[PDB]
RNA sequence: CCCCCGAAGGGGGUUUUUUUUUUUUA
């Protein structure tokens, strides 16, 4: 939502001389978009621990189930979550496990590119939806200046 | 810009790639305080950990009948840096968020649910701070807790690595701290299992799992550490409790 | 209080304070002790079994000789330690292939001479890098060896610690290497040793002079006329805080080395600094503070040609003089003047001279003074001292400029290198392109090693859909294939390496199918590795008469990158749908495969255009491409466009010439669509990433530049131009016509060129987007796109366009702004020196050619002196001037008529009034005599 | 369900600053 509001968001156009600024409603001149470098995308795992927590500690053939965009019910019975921000550079924006289940590395790491895989699609969709936004709001201003 | 790392393979403070800081541990600091207490320091980070429980609830909320409450106040001093805080840290998001992150690590070690009706207080004072200090927590919270011989299942060792260009630097400092991206890794005893990873500034994925790599090595000899204190501490404190 | 750790290793605490500006704060760091820093010699058994790995994994090498230099007792098998001074001083001595050997560099000294210039510090480091047979350099941490590292005591400055440190490195070194019998010699200039419980101390020219090819290099060291002393730093800060002093770079005239000028803010114009006091031993590029002189010594521009080789209060009312200053820049004859006071920063590069023979004496046998006349006319002559004299008489050499003191009429300096005899083409050569800094150095194995293995074996894979061909590459899955079309590349008759190749097919919808196909360099070249270190490093590939100076190896530019005709060739590929106006209806970029069906030249690729028995597919492709380039120039021509090709000449004797390049149809035709692409992929680079978009702008000129050559035009010609717009100079250059002379108005549009900015690369994050304007080609955005081989802006365009159809993820370091302004310097300083040798290259060979053949020419006088005239001959498009000396006899009775800009002189080889005007056609013609062109 | 009694009753779940434009190019 933050950052397709950003990239959909204009400040009004604005010109300076020295001291004085000027401020223009959107007759005057065309509002234009913020300097966004990259977009950053969230993916959100779930950890549940199937066995017991001795399993989970001292236990090989690691049952630890994972599970992505928990739903209310699955995220009120989850033992562990994993926050991982990236973007379309391959890079690991950030990482958030504020503990929780001790997950293997290994798997954590599959988390991350998995959910590459997803913020690839997410902002395609993204950059998609503004353009044809945009396209709609130029079409519709044609549609204005002749009856 | 400096060499963080020269072709000889050496930092700013004189190691390698792959050497940790200085790491010393002391137990049972403040046997008038708290029911477990340590005393540690690792590279220049000084650090008070007081463990206070298992105790009654000071309210009649907070009270579980299940399990244990655990709480933890992570106390940043306006003298640990360099330069002087004007400012006190104690309501700061970042400090909330360490807070929280910690409690939930420890949620999921100790054994809250033999000890139920009953708060566990984590007192933490860090007197010095250089860098990597969320590891230092860590220990510390380890090392405290268990002084008071309150159950948990294993150790859980706390490090950071940074991210210099292709090269993982071990056990970063406050200057290696900046200018590069650190990861800091809670690693449950000797298994490959982490119970905290945190990564707050942009590092090259294909490169993010060689990090951990060294990362729970380092947070192995930490353990290795940590445990070498405690049974020494536990054989003095034995022998000598002996006739 | 030091404790002791697991392995062999140590920590104690280092303690001190920094001083920021106005505060004080004290710093605590832990100073870890080791015991595995390796000596790196040959000769040592005990150190390479205690020494670890890397990060990488990898073990140190032991470069240091074995058997080093052997000198006589009581020094024999001897290694070099330095101190900080000695490598300050001697750093180019240190660099000679032929002396220092075997050198061990101290860390404490590296950091030292770091910290007081990082040049050096640099340079040094390089020595330590790339040591190998020849020269070998070492690092040594003393600082974290336990065995060398001494501790600060009370009440001692940092010096004496330092010296200490480097003593105790010494010593350690002796009673390290002694079972073997290797000594090391402290070479020092400060006096650091009272006789204490040893080591060798000898001074810089000590150790010269117990070396056995001392007399070759005993002069590659640094030693009632009074300048103004430079003012204090207090005073100069002082000064600059209260807007008394201005501070700026310096740049000299082009033909007076007497008169400079410093690029103000405020001030419409750059205040003149004319004469030695006032330029105060400045050098040309120098970072001064200056200040501006009284109204009583203000001047006109001047109007003389000067060679070093033919030269022998109330704050107030200061600030009020910088107003009077600026409103009598804009509107008077004589302008504002000011001096400098302070140098700031100081260029000081290695300067290729020859040495006066009226300073020298063949008979003297001792060691004498002798001034060098730099090449670079913008600069005095040196003092150098030196007893080969007469073995320097006529070679090109190298010089080094230590410091000009104020007793000093001259600089003083000391030699260098010998390059060879003056008129040799590697002599020459070889200094043209030291002169502009250019690398011309063969590339390192490291770089060799970053080409692909298969070698010329590589094949661009037949099927994409192979799975062994993608399992080497999975980017591979995106790439198109577009060799079905026929693509044909149009270059000059001595190309080798094709960076273009275009095609073109009709479409069902009427519209036309354009394709712009560039050599897919990224494919090859990888951030972060050696080969694209060295090819950052190198701007642009610079190319003189003869030779080229590549920017990727040969291998990469010569066979696997270049759209080599009938074999199949990786490309970055611009497709485009156009109307039959050329107007741009749809335009798409992909990474390709394709194969060139043909190379054709120029006027091979005319000739087969205007040739009517030929009609083939591709024939018909390439006349519609002319077409289509035809429309494409006139809608930029209607845009504005100011776009004029200078005369491209090359030679090629071959043993033991001067060809023309002629102006076809077919350069249009490639050039319209080069430009196309550029823009193209410019605007789509710049949508992708709209802060680190690598592009190139043209900044608008201010109309001073323009209005000397107006005032030229309208007091001769009675022309002018329009400085209001750029389609308003366009067709005011189209106005300026001579009837009898057809030429003439191209000879304004050079002209007019020379008045313009110089166009630069960017960042696109470092300017606002109406800045981005290309002032030169009427357009509001413009890159580099179509040159990977040969420029490595192309190369970081390229990278982009990949991230910008997501082919591939844009590298970090094209994603940071200040890596990328530092690449978009460097690539700018690279382009200009490039263009400034060529020109250079092209002036000297031409001046050969000429001097050899005895030839006339036309010209045109473009600049008139009071001693001299400066011409052009536009065959060449090159410029020479022409001094009254030479060009008449009896100059004392020569008049100069600066309004008119005439020069009225009688001709040497017999006399009758002459009157020669600015823009004359004049005949020039050329012979060489010393105390050179010259008018028929 | 634990607690007594004896053979059922009573009580309890916890309210950082290491120091001259452009194009193709041997
Ligand atoms: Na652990
Ligand atoms: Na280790
Ligand atoms: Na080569
Ligand atoms: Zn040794």
């Amino acid at each position: 939502a933050v950052m397709a509001g950003l990239m959909h968001f204009k400040k009004p156009d604005i010109t300076v001389h020295g001291e004085q600024i000027i401020v223009h409603p959107v007759n005057e001149r065309e509002p234009v978009p913020l300097g966004i470098l990259h977009i950053p995308i969230c993916v959100t795992f779930s950890f549940f621990n199937p066995q017991d927590t001795e399993e989970n500690i001292k236990g090989e053939t690691n049952s630890e189930i994972s599970i992505i965009d928990a739903t209310l019910k699955e995220e009120l019975l989850r033992d562990g979550v994993l926050t991982v921000t990236l973007n379309k550079n391959r890079e690991v924006v950030q990482v958030s496990k504020a503990g929780g289940l001790p997950m293997d590395a290994l798997t954590l790491m599959k988390c991350c590119h998995e959910a590459y895989s997803i913020i690839e699609k997410i902002t395609d969709q993204i950059l998609q939806l503004l353009k044809e936004d945009s396209e709609k709001r130029n079409k519709y201003a044609a549609m204005l200046t002749s009856e | 810009r400096l060499e963080i790392y020269s072709p000889e393979g050496l930092r700013l403070d004189g190691r390698r790639w792959n050497e940790l800081r200085r790491f010393e541990s002391s137990i049972n600091t403040h046997p008038h305080a708290a029911d477990g207490s340590s005393y540690m320091e690792q590279g220049n980070n000084k650090i008070i950990t007081l463990v206070k429980g298992p105790k009654e609830p000071r309210l009649k909320s907070q009270m579980d009948t299940s399990k244990a409450l655990l709480n933890v106040s992570v106390n940043i001093t306006k003298f640990s840096k360099f330069e002087r805080s004007k400012s006190s840290h104690k309501n700061e998001r970042r400090v909330l968020e360490i807070q929280t992150s910690l409690v939930r690590m420890f949620e999921k070690n100790v054994m809250l649910n033999i000890y139920p009706r009953t708060v566990i207080d984590i007192e933490i004072h860090v007197l010095e701070q250089d860098g990597g200090i969320m590891g230092s927590l860590i220990n510390g919270i380890t090392l405290a807790l268990i002084d008071a011989g309150i159950s948990m299942f294993d150790y859980i060792s706390g490090i950071s690595v940074g991210l210099y260009d292709t090269t993982p630097l071990l056990d970063t400092n406050s200057l290696e701290e900046n200018a590069m991206s650190t990861v800091t890794l809670g690693v449950v005893g000797k298994s490959e299992k982490l119970s905290l990873l945190l990564v707050e500034d942009k590092i090259p994925l294909d490169r993010l799992e060689n990090v951990l790599a060294i990362g729970i090595a380092g947070a192995h000899r930490v353990r290795d550490l940590m445990d070498e204190e405690l049974r020494k501490h536990a054989q003095k404190r034995v022998s000598n409790a002996s006739a | 209080r030091r404790k002791r750790l697991a392995d062999g290793l140590s920590v104690t605490q280092k303690v001190f304070v920094r001083s920021r500006n106005g505060g004080a704060t004290k710093i605590v760091r832990e100073h870890y002790l080791r015991s595995d820093i390796p000596c790196l010699s040959r000769s040592c058994t005990k150190c390479p079994q205690i020494v670890v790995p890397d990060a990488q994994n990898e073990l140190p090498k032991f470069i240091l000789s074995d058997s080093p230099l052997e000198l006589s007792a009581p020094i024999g098998k001897h290694y070099v330690v330095l101190d900080t001074n000695v490598v300050l001083q001697a750093i180019d001595l240190l660099e000679n292939p032929n002396c220092f050997f075997d050198v061990i560099v101290p860390q404490i000294v590296l950091d030292e001479v770091r910290n007081k210039s990082y040049p050096v510090y640099t340079r040094l480091r390089t020595l330590c890098r790339d040591s190998d047979d020849h020269k070998r350099f070492i690092v040594f941490h003393n600082e974290f060896s336990e065995h060398t590292f001494v501790e600060r005591l009370p009440n001692e400055t940092i010096n004496d610690r330092n010296n200490r440190a480097i003593r105790k490195t010494c010593q350690w070194y002796s009673e390290h290497l002694k079972p073997y019998d290797i000594n090391v010699v402290l070479v020092t200039n400060d006096r650091l040793n009272r006789e204490a419980a040893n080591i060798i101390t000898k001074s810089l020219v000590q150790y010269i002079e117990l070396l056995p090819n001392a007399d070759d290099i005993r002069d590659s060291i640094p030693q009632d006329f009074t300048f103004p002393e430079y003012y204090s730093t207090a005073r100069v800060m002082g000064g600059l805080k209260n807007g008394v002093l201005y501070q700026g770079n310096i740049q000299i005239s082009e033909y007076n080395f007497l008169e400079g000028s410093v690029s103000l803010p405020r001030f419409s114009k750059p205040v003149l600094i004319v004469g030695q006091k006032n330029l105060n031993r400045a050098f040309n590029g120098d970072q001064v503070i200056v200040e501006l002189l009284p109204q009583s010594e203000w001047k006109a521009p001047s109007s003389i040609v000067l060679d070093s080789e033919h030269f022998d209060i109330s704050d107030k009312q200061r600030r009020l003089l910088a107003k009077d200053a600026m409103i009598a820049q804009r509107s008077k004859k004589i302008q504002p003047t000011a001096k400098v006071v302070y140098i700031q920063r100081r260029s000081w590069r290695q300067y290729v001279g020859q040495l006066a023979p009226s300073s020298v004496d063949p008979q003297s046998s001792s060691t004498q003074n002798v001034f060098v006349i730099l090449m670079d006319k913008c600069l005095p002559k040196v003092r150098i001292r030196t007893r080969r004299a007469a073995e320097l008489l006529d070679k090109r050499i190298v010089i080094s400029i230590d410091s000009w003191p104020t007793t000093h009429k001259y600089p003083l300096g000391h030699f260098v290198r010998d390059l060879g005899t003056i008129e040799s083409a590697q002599a020459e050569t070889e200094a043209l392109l030291l002169e502009h800094d250019v690398e011309y150095r063969p590339f390192s194995k490291k770089v060799l090693e970053c080409l692909p293995a298969e070698g010329h074996d590589w094949k661009a894979p037949t099927k994409l859909d192979d799975p062994e061909a993608v399992s080497k590459d999975p980017l591979l899955t995106k790439r198109k294939d577009l060799r079905d079309k026929l693509i044909c590349s149009i270059d000059p008759p001595g190309c080798v390496d094709i960076n273009d190749a275009l095609h073109a097919k009709k479409l069902p919808n009427g519209n036309w199918e354009v394709g712009v196909h560039i050599a897919d360099v990224t494919h090859f070249v990888k951030p972060g590795t050696a080969l694209d270190a060295e090819g950052a490093a190198r701007g642009t590939s610079v190319y003189l008469v003869d030779k080229r100076i590549d920017m990727l190896p040969m291998l990469l530019g010569t066979d696997l990158c270049s759209l080599k005709p009938y074999v199949d060739r990786f490309a970055f590929s611009v497709i485009w749908e156009l109307d039959d106006s050329a107007n741009i209806v749809n335009v798409n970029f992909m990474k390709s495969v394709i194969r060139s069906r043909e190379a054709f030249s120029y006027e091979q690729a005319q000739l087969r255009i205007d040739d009517k028995t030929q009609n083939d597919e591709l024939t018909m492709g390439m006349r519609a491409l002319l077409k289509l380039s035809v429309k494409l120039k006139q809608k930029r021509l209607e845009a504005g466009a100011l776009n004029l090709a200078s005369p491209e000449v090359k030679v090629h004797m071959d043993s033991e010439e001067v060809e023309i390049k002629k102006l076809l149809a077919t350069n249009s035709l490639v050039e319209e669509f080069m430009l196309l692409a550029n823009i193209s992929v410019a605007r789509k680079i710049y949508d992708a990433f709209p802060q680190t978009a690598m592009l190139r702008r043209h900044a608008a000129p201010p109309s001073t530049n323009f209005e000397i050559l107006n005032e030229m035009l309208n007091t001769r010609k009675n022309m002018s131009i329009s400085l209001e717009s750029s389609k308003a100079l366009a067709d005011s250059l189209d106005r300026c016509v001579d009837p009898e002379d057809p030429y003439f108005n191209t000879l304004v549009r050079i002209m007019s060129t020379r008045c313009m900015m110089a166009a630069q690369y960017f960042y696109s994050g470092a300017y606002s987007y109406p800045d981005f304007r290309h002032y030169g080609l009427a357009v509001d955005i413009y890159t580099h796109f179509t040159s990977p081989i040969r420029r490595y802006c192309d190369v970081v365009a390229h990278r982009q366009l990949a991230g910008a159809i997501g082919y591939e993820p844009l590298s970090l370091t094209h994603r940071d702004k200040n890596k990328m302004d530092m690449i978009c310097r460097n690539i700018n300083r690279k382009h200009r020196n490039a263009q400034f040798a060529g020109r250079a290259s092209i002036e000297y060979y031409v001046g050969q050619v000429m001097r050899n053949n005895e030839s006339t020419e036309t010209g045109y006088v473009i600049k008139v002196f009071n001693n001299g005239i400066v011409v052009l001959v536009p065959k060449f498009g090159v410029e020479g001037l022409i001094r009254l000396d030479n060009l008449t006899e009896d100059p004392n009775s020569a008049a100069f008529d600066e309004v008119e800009y005439k020069l009225t002189f009688v001709p040497t080889n017999s006399d009758k009034p002459r009157d020669v005007y600015v823009f004359d056609k004049v005949e020039v013609q050329v012979r060489s005599v010393m105390d050179e062109l010259l008018l028929k």
